[PDB]
């Protein structure tokens, strides 16, 4: 795997009025696991994980993914090894080199509405 | 590694010593409800510091195993990350309750504290000196690495325990207690001559 | 925990008849009370007190934690006179085993000379001192060793002169870089004891000044044993 | 009532006046049968995780 690909596993629910885009905050779920199944790390049974696209808050790969992604929406990105923990890995967990697979459902975007604020 | 960074070695075990006397300091506290609360503010301030730390790292951009952090700003980021997160290791091990239900609970506490220890685990820092135990067993508590079959926190005891049903210790303790009542009824009817019914 | 259901408020019991005060005690608790003092009043008390003190350990871990120590490296002084004093304890323990432990240097002290101009900190001390293998070993290479190398956080370079009972007087020298061990020119000037000078940093020309380095003594190595003496 | 005369409202007081239950509180409170029947088997259970 020498590219990211990206999978649209369950739609959105209603038409996509705003889709993600950088500076927008996101709340999401993920499941990071290797190809070979061992789960790196998820947030199902924890509080989403809040991020601000284009700040290099989670490895590029699984920034790229959540870009244009839809409130309700999950996606599955696989990630090849220089997008995602490059040639050092993520010790304990992750080896060198490693292809890694995240399952994410975005669950609110808080992009503020200018009008709003 | 860097020269410099070696001599971060003994700067980071330093700060160990000083972190460890107040671990023992906060232990010879009594309530757990003061120690809630000022443990609270342990994980809200030393997170907080580290989502500064790890952006300021991001920003630098200097690899983990690489040359000593030179310039002082990101250096001392490279201060907060390392020795924050052993002092964290040592207050998860020490108090895994009251951690994990301030921590576990918020995904980005723990995507932060896992860039950090593999950020450490890069650097080598946790591989010499008595202090390199501590990266392993922190990850093995948390999680993040498979724990070892020998591998059992002291401190995570249960100290609910189970309800004492068996206490024949205590009914023993209650035989000595009311027979000494015994021999002091006895020993007061001695005295000398009383009355006849 | 071994139950769940928190009971809510009733924003008006008092409206219900033939029922007995439940409140004497809060109401009775803040009664002005003439020539005495009101319940509620010591109670307050005690708790300033302990609460207080209980704020004071939230600020202690406040600045460990928040702090930057290197960054804010002005303990390099306790450092360098706590090895100084403990030296000194080491060369004593040796002197009851030892006539010859004390020889080079009898009395137990510690000598502060501030070089302002030369950038320059003179620190003496009369303790066990170091041997040329020992300068090689202990200090050329380093390593917990941080109360002598904490003067690198304010010092570029550091020169000890240092004299031990088994060898002669030998100067090691360093920059972080490399370091030089030479036989002493002036020979035993110490007798025994180690000399620290000190190359210090331009940052660092505040400790250079005689009230600095006495307010750094005060603060940190007031309570060391041997005496300290000032350059003045 | 006559009867009542041994009562005294301050000996349930400690020294300083105040009505407590804590380990502080008076000997006297500690041992009356309302304080027993209360708390019987009371103390090893977990009103609050905190």
């Amino acid at each position: 795997v020498r590219t990211l690909q990206v999978e649209t596993l369950v739609e959105p629910p209603e038409p996509c009025a705003e889709p993600a885009a950088f500076g927008d905050t996101l709340h999401i779920h993920y499941t990071g696991s290797l190809v070979d199944g061992r789960i790196i790390d998820t947030s199902l049974t924890r509080d989403p994980l809040v991020i601000e696209l284009g700040q290099k808050q989670v490895i590029p790969g699984l920034e790229q993914s959540l870009l244009d992604m839809c409130v309700g929406e999950k996606r599955r990105a696989i990630i090849p090894s220089h997008l995602a923990y490059g040639k050092r890995g993520f010790p304990p967990s992750v080896p060198a080199d490693a292809v890694v697979q995240y399952d994410v459902e975005l669950i609110a975007l808080i992009r503020a509405n200018y009008w709003l604020k | 590694l860097d020269p410099s960074l070696e001599i971060y070695k003994k700067m980071f075990e330093v700060k160990r010593r000083e972190q460890l006397l107040a671990l023992k300091n906060l232990a010879q506290l009594n309530d757990i409800h003061q120690q809630y609360k000022i443990l609270d503010v342990m994980l809200k301030g030393l997170f907080k510091v580290l989502e500064d730390s790890r952006t300021v790292l991001t920003a630098a951009d200097v690899l983990p195993d690489g040359p000593f952090p030179q310039d002082e700003k990101l250096k001392d980021a490279f201060s907060h990350v390392v020795e924050n997160t052993a002092f964290f290791g040592d207050v998860v091990l020490r108090f895994p309750r009251i951690v994990h239900y301030y921590f576990d609970h918020n995904s980005n506490w723990n995507l932060l504290i896992r860039w950090g220890i593999s950020f450490c685990n890069q650097t080598g820092v946790f591989n010499q000196g008595p202090h390199s135990p501590i990266l392993s067993l922190m990850a093995q508590e948390l999680g993040i690495s498979e724990k070892d079959s020998n591998f059992q926190n002291p401190f995570k005891i249960d100290r609910t325990e189970f309800i004492p049903s068996t206490d024949p210790f205590q009914k023993a303790l209650r035989e000595e207690e009311k027979r000494r009542k015994k021999e002091e009824k006895r020993k007061e009817i001695r005295k000398g001559p009383r009355i006849s019914r | 925990v071994d139950v769940d259901g928190t009971v809510e408020e009733d924003l008006g019991k008092s409206r219900e008849g033939s029922r007995t005060d439940d409140e004497v005690v809060q109401r009775e608790e803040e009664a002005i009370q003439l020539d005495g003092l009101n319940a509620s009043q010591i109670r307050e008390l005690r708790e300033k007190s302990e609460k207080f003190a209980f704020q004071a350990e939230v600020n202690r871990m406040m600045k460990l934690i928040i702090n930057s120590l290197y960054k804010n490296k002005e303990i390099f002084l306790r450092e360098l006179i706590s090895n100084a004093s403990d030296a000194l304890d080491k060369i004593r323990l040796i002197s009851l085993t030892d006539e010859n432990a004390l020889s080079g240097n009898e009395e137990l002290t510690v000598k502060i000379k501030c070089d302002k101009e030369k950038n320059l900190l003179h620190v003496t001390d009369t303790g066990v001192g170091m041997t040329r293998e020992e300068l090689v070993k202990n200090l050329g290479t380093i390593a917990f060793g941080v109360g002598f190398y904490s003067a690198f956080l304010v010092a570029d370079k550091v020169i000890v002169t240092s004299k031990h009972n088994n060898d002669t007087q030998h100067i090691w020298e360093s920059d972080s870089n490399e370091f030089s061990v030479i036989a002493d020119p002036r020979g035993n000037t110490l007798g025994r004891g180690t000399t620290i000078t000190l190359v210090l940093k331009e940052e660092a020309s505040d400790y250079l000044e005689l009230d600095t380095i006495k307010n750094l003594v005060k603060k940190y190595s007031q309570f060391i044993n041997f005496p300290i003496y000032v350059w003045s | 009532t006559d009867t009542g005369k041994h009562i005294k409202e301050n000996d349930y007081y400690t020294p300083t006046g105040e009505f407590r239950v804590d380990r502080e509180g008076s000997p006297v409170l500690l041992n009356c049968l309302m304080y027993k029947m209360c708390y019987y088997r009371f103390g090893q259970v977990y009103t609050e995780a905190k």
